[PDB]
């Protein structure tokens, strides 16, 4: 009985890493992407 | 105008504005500088974010 329970317990759990996943997160109070403005000749970019 | 509208969570509209309003200022017409390439331009630029 013990030779069956030990074998069927260590041979059953071995019969059975992290999967990738894509999440989408909507922003409600800010902007994605850079903002651009000018001071008469030069361009400023804010990340 | 260059605008980028977006709805917030409460129903308000946030905008990213780039406003320019210009026209042509004219000097005295009797002098010679009215026939050459001198259109004195006056502009008005505003860049901000409002909601």
């Amino acid at each position: 009985y013990v030779d069956m329970v030990v074998n069927a317990a260590t041979m059953m759990d071995k019969q059975n890493l992290g999967r990738q996943k894509i999440g989408v997160m909507r922003l409600n109070n800010t902007f994605v992407g850079d903002r651009t403005y000018n001071l008469r000749d030069q361009k400023m970019v804010i990340p | 105008i260059r605008v980028l509208p977006r709805f917030s969570a409460d129903g308000q509209i946030e905008m990213s504005l780039d406003i320019e309003d210009g026209n042509d200022k004219t000097p005295q017409s009797d002098t010679t500088t009215s026939v050459d390439a001198l259109p004195e331009v006056g502009r008005t630029l505003i860049s901000t974010i409002a909601r």
